[PDB]
RNA sequence: GUGGUAGGAGGGCGCGCCGGCGCCGCAGAAGCGCAUGCGUGCGCAUGCGUGGAGGCACCCGCGGCGCAGAUCUUGGUGGCAG
RNA sequence: CACCCCGGUGGGGGAUCCCUCGGCCUGCGCGCCGGGCAAGGACGCGGACGCACGCGAUAGACGGCACGAUCCUCAGACACGACUGCCGGUCUCCGACAGCGGCGCAGCCGCAGACAACCCCCCGGACUUAAGCAUAUCACUAGGGGGCGGAGAAGAAACCAACAGGGAUUCCUGCAGUAGCGGCGAGCGAACAGGGACGAGCCCGCAUGGCAAUCGGCAUCGCCGAGUUGUGACAGCGCACCGCGAACGCCCCGGACAGGGCGGCCACAGAGGGCGACAGCCCCGUAGCAGCGCGCAGCGGAGCGAGUAGCGCUGCUUGGUCAUGCAGCGCGAAGCGGUGGUGGCGCCAUCGAAGGCUAAAUACGCCGCAGGACCGAUAGCGCACAAGUACCGCGAGGGGACGGCGACGAGCAGCCCGCAGGGGCGGCGAAAGCGUGAAACCACCGGGGCGCCCACUUGUGGGCCCCGUCUUGAAACACGGACCAAGGAGUG
């Protein structure tokens, strides 16, 4: 159960918070699980998906494909993976929008200061695990 | 009519209690239904239309 | 009517620049549910109250 | 963000006044090229915004300068006083609300607050 | 005579733009706005319960009030440049 | 023993939601159309078609709970009438 | 042949059902406008920009801080920080002046205007009820005027009482639909208690005389001013306030798994939402976890309240009754006075008016938050949508309608014809192609010719006037009803 009265379990307010989320929150809601090889290194369950992330598709038509993330679109919540495509009539290949929950990150991009952001979540997870270890010790 | 008290083992009988006299009360099913009807509307929250509507 | 105050002409100009269709590049934007300008005003059907 | 704020903090207030006039001139030359020729779409946007950026740094330097000028003034300018609320500016101070007559002072002094615990 | 013929003569315009409330309600002869009551100092007592919903406070931009809600929410710390200068001394 | 207006009473049918309890549904829910069956009757169940995501039954409880009428309300559509 | 009925297909229309970023209700929180230019308005501001929304010549993200990679229709922008968040700057003009007022006042300030739910003051109806109606009632309401605040107002007894006495106000319970008022009709109608919430008490005036010991202003330790027609006193505040959060695989069906089947796992987490169907383990989340400090000093205390109280008259008011309150006018006090459900007088009892302040419990809209046996697009707010919009009115004002493809990946123009709209073969997709698609009604096709009931061998016979309604009596030359869907009336 949720014992916090100040947060909603309301469906209407949770649905309005999803579709009128701002761009900072929409980045967090577009998280994707890591692989087990990434989770032994980083420790955290999931991370918000970014361009140039290697990704294996976990559900849908392209399930089992690997490819890089070539486009993230926060409005309409869709991640576009390289080699997950469909053609138009005029032969133009369009990337097919996949939800971030259906993607698993194989290799994390680390270029544009993202290695700092991964290590910030990794260290805060490690520090908070140390506090909960001491509290259960006492 | 005596009841067993089990450990968290779930098989070992720790005590043997007598049945409390509450659990031997002959049940008046109408009375429990009559009380349930009024108890159910203790958290009954109000609803109304707007007075301007 | 060719003689007007400064306030009348500014309100008449503001009514005039407003009276134009949706720009055609807006029809390609996502979430654009507007197809024509419903607040278009024609000079003979719709009157302005600029006195 | 063609003109960065990092360079504008180094300039002085009158040096930012001349820069905003010089940048306003270039905006007029940009509005000329927009009417006569084509432009990159956000050139007028960018030059409009760094005029605003120069003038903001001018204002932020001027609030800092005028504060240290009239810091120890009997009446500071109204710009540099905190804009609470007209009602909150006209409120009595906490010193003024604590003001009491001599009998209330002597009584609180002669019979001060006691700290005690009861048990039966 | 009484109807269709008489509507041809209605080419005067008695109620012009009010400089306070901007409705076409400032009378020229009376020199008083029928909507807001300009030039009386207080606003005219609005002629309907819905007239507050159309013209009252909150139906406009609330340019100062939206700023003072935001400052009150943060504790009236005021000007961010002067905030650090009062904090240093 | 068997009519029945005004009228009173009883027992049910039906609707929105509730606390339960039995279940059903992308191998197709509700709704709808046409059939068949059950039913004194309110109504119910099924088949086929459509539909594309919910629903049913019963026991309980709450009620803005059942329409042919009100020069009813709103919407739609006819005849008039090429 | 037309006409009618039934079915099929296609129209037509938008019912139904499912949905819902909306409403409604309740609780809680907040309770913060204004010459520092408010509310509201006007006009402008986007590279291509109408509306909406945002904004103010710093005009469609200006700065700081946080965030960290997209925004997107084109073009472009972007780690020299995209998209965002929080806060601050900038913040045009109209709109608060014939201004008014305070302070010795080189000058410095205030008032105005908004808000109208709550609260305070004044003004003050009528419909209505009385089966008429005039007093009464509605109602000391609605409404208008004025005025505040985050609450307000009230408030430390000229009180209640009649006891063995209680002890500010406010609120709840209760007294009590009672005593009482009332064409004693209709109706109206309190108080002390008892119980409780909450609790809190204070002050001015008659302050020294071996010296105003007090205050305001300044260009400030000195002037000037106030003031002897009399000035005079400090106990309470403040900062800090996180980031992380467990656990799932395979098979089947399908466009897609969150479904089914099998097997696990986590749980201080099985609230909820998202994700291509119904997810504890995919995601967002959820359970879970973090504090403190700094202050309080002195010198008068019996001061006391008048055009008042009260009485008389009048008008209003009240449950207030030979007057409850309030006001006006006449009269006008006292050292003792007021009061004792309210005639006078006397007793006894109980308080000290005509000066002032005072938290808390109490009330409440907008707004924020959270909920709900509420409503689910003719419902629910007037508005789930470019809603107080379009639009109408000289004006005060009046005021709608309109929701839904999909995996937001595809959904096209290849060929033939047409000036074209388009048609036909195709094309994409699981399908729909801005969900479902009822009825009225219509086209065509097929079948059949009572409008109904009965009977059977289905076209004959027999029985049937038009329903609703008021009425003694309706098929009525009584009234309502073109049709259909939806809505629609004994409730609290
Ligand atoms: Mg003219
Ligand atoms: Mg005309
Ligand atoms: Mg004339
Ligand atoms: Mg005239
Ligand atoms: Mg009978
Ligand atoms: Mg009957
Ligand atoms: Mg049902
Ligand atoms: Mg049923
Ligand atoms: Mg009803
Ligand atoms: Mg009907
Ligand atoms: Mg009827
Ligand atoms: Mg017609
Ligand atoms: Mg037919
Ligand atoms: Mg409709
Ligand atoms: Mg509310
Ligand atoms: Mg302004
Ligand atoms: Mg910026
Ligand atoms: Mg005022
Ligand atoms: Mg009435
Ligand atoms: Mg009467
Ligand atoms: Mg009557
Ligand atoms: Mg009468
Ligand atoms: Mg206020
Ligand atoms: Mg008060
Ligand atoms: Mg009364
Ligand atoms: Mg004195
Ligand atoms: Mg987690
Ligand atoms: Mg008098
Ligand atoms: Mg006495
Ligand atoms: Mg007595
Ligand atoms: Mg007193
Ligand atoms: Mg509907
Ligand atoms: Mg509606
Ligand atoms: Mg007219
Ligand atoms: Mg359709
Ligand atoms: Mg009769
Ligand atoms: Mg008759
Ligand atoms: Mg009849
Ligand atoms: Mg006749
Ligand atoms: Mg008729
Ligand atoms: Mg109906
Ligand atoms: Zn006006």
């Amino acid at each position: 159960m949720k014992f916090n009265k100040e947060k909603t379990a309301s469906r209407r307010k949770n649905r309005k918070a999803h579709f009128t989320a701002n761009s900072t929150e929409r980045r967090i809601r577009m998280s994707s699980p890591l692989s087990k090889e990434l989770r032994e290194k980083y420790g955290f369950r999931s991370f918000p998906i970014r361009r140039n992330d290697k990704v294996v598709v976990m559900k849908g038509r392209f399930k089992g494909n690997t490819g890089t993330v070539v486009e993230v679109r926060r409005k309409m919540y869709k991640v576009y993976v390289d080699s997950c495509e469909a053609s138009k009539m005029n032969g133009r290949k369009v990337r097919v929008g996949i939800d971030a929950s259906n993607l698993k990150i194989i290799e994390l991009y680390q270029g544009d200061g993202r290695d700092k952001i991964l290590e910030r979540k990794m260290n805060n997870r490690r520090m908070q695990m140390e506090r909960a270890a001491k509290i259960k010790m006492e | 009519d005596t009841v067993n008290c089990y450990g968290i083992d779930g098989e070992t009988v720790e005590k043997q209690l007598e049945m409390p006299d509450v659990l031997r009360v002959p049940i008046r099913k109408d009375l429990v239904e009559d009380a349930f009807r009024c108890v159910r509307m203790d958290n009954r929250q109000p609803y109304a239309v707007s007075p301007n509507a | 009517g060719s003689r007007k105050t400064e306030i009348i002409k500014t309100r008449l100009s503001r009514a005039l620049v407003r009276n134009r269709p949706i720009p055609v590049w807006k029809r390609r934007m996502r979430g654009n549910t507007q197809q024509y300008n419903m607040k278009r005003r024609h000079w003979r059907r719709n009157k302005l109250k600029i006195y | 963000m063609k003109i960065r704020t990092l360079e504008l903090r180094e300039k002085s207030v009158e040096e930012l006044e001349t820069l905003a006039f010089s940048l306003k001139e270039e905006l007029l030359r940009l509005r000329q090229q927009k009417n006569t020729q084509t432009l990159k779409p956000h050139e007028i946007r960018v030059m409009r915004k760094n005029i605003a950026r120069v003038l903001t740094v001018r204002t932020e330097k001027l609030y800092a300068e005028m504060y240290e000028k009239h810091k120890n003034d009997k009446r500071m300018p109204k710009d540099l006083r905190p804009r609470l609320t007209k009602a909150k500016r006209m409120a009595l101070t906490k010193r003024q609300l604590n003001m009491s007559v001599h009998s209330v002072c002597k009584r609180r002094r002669a019979y001060p607050r006691m700290y005690f615990s009861y048990s039966e | 005579s009484k109807g269709t013929s008489s509507f041809g003569k209605k080419n005067k315009r008695n109620h012009i733009l009010c400089v306070r409330c901007g409705s076409m309600s400032y009378h020229k002869q009376k020199l008083r706005c029928s909507s807001c009551g300009y030039p009386e100092k207080k606003l005219r007592n609005r002629g309907s319960p819905k007239a507050r919903r159309r013209r009252g406070e909150g139906t406009g931009r609330m340019r100062h009030l939206k700023k003072v809600r935001r400052a009150a929410r943060n504790g009236f710390k005021g000007n961010a440049i002067l905030r650090a200068l009062r904090n240093a001394n």
